[PDB]
């Protein structure tokens, strides 16, 4: 059934929910992209932040998350998590903002047609899509 | 020429360079502006990524060009 | 001064060091405390990874400084 994991992260999310402390992040980010430890507790964490920084998007984030879709590295393992990850990159922003438009420009500027699926996700959303 | 550098955080930088300038020289100028180490930088421009050594001329990078700068894949 | 070393998910170790202390030296103090060998350590601060040799003074690392102890292992 439900893995005690969700219950854990859930508590943390409600813990530093309203606290723009550069500490929690200084710990989550690494565990999410410290280029070492597995990618298990990593994926989840990534979402944890998204929930908090759901509104105000930081830099160190989009930076690591971005440098990931490209270099990826964090390859120690693999199974199924690109779904939740991609989702974050989407809600990563508030919604109405050409900011995302620029980002896509970066993903397009670089090869790696593997993330294509994503380009269609974020793209379809926000601007350039509806009609 | 005066080229711009847009970071993935939310800020731009106006650096005065030239065509003969080597990407390496640029990265250095940045390290002096902010504090990011060369071994930890990623410059992208309309075309692809700028490799070290080459010159801004190779990438036909003109003036007022926006350079997408991104840090290495880390956490902190 | 007394610097702190927070582990990704272990504990916050406190070590008495100085500004003239070399990173390598610090890593040694940690290896003596826990059991992690230097060739398997990685002190990260404000996202800026500290290299061996340098001193806690070069990074301006003052007292009660929180150092993010991270692990690493790559080469191929």
């Amino acid at each position: 059934d439900t893995k005690i994991s969700s219950a854990a992260i859930l508590g943390l999310g409600i813990a530093f929910a309203g606290s723009k402390n550069d500490e929690v992040l200084g710990l989550l980010l690494p565990i999410a992209a410290s280029t070492d430890l597995p990618i298990e507790t990593a994926a989840m964490a990534s979402l944890a932040l998204a929930h908090v920084f759901v509104g105000t998007c930081n830099g160190d984030i989009t930076t690591s998350i971005m440098d990931n879709f490209l270099e990826r590295t964090a390859i120690e393992l693999k199974t199924d998590w690109v779904r939740f990850l991609a989702l974050a990159l989407g809600i990563l922003y508030m919604g109405q903002g050409e900011q995302v438009d620029d980002v896509l420009e970066t993903i397009s500027a670089i090869e790696h047609p593997m993330t294509s699926a994503i380009e269609v996700l974020v793209g379809s959303c926000a601007y350039t899509g509806t009609g | 020429m005066q080229i711009f550098v847009k970071t993935l955080t939310g800020k731009t930088i106006t650096l005065e360079v030239e065509p003969s300038d080597t990407i390496e020289n640029v990265k250095a100028k940045i390290q002096d502006k902010e504090g990011i180490p060369p071994d930890q930088q990623r410059l992208i421009f309309a075309g692809k990524q700028l490799e070290d050594g080459r010159t801004l001329s190779d990438y036909n990078i003109q003036k007022e060009s926006t350079l997408h700068l991104v840090l290495r894949l880390r956490g902190g």
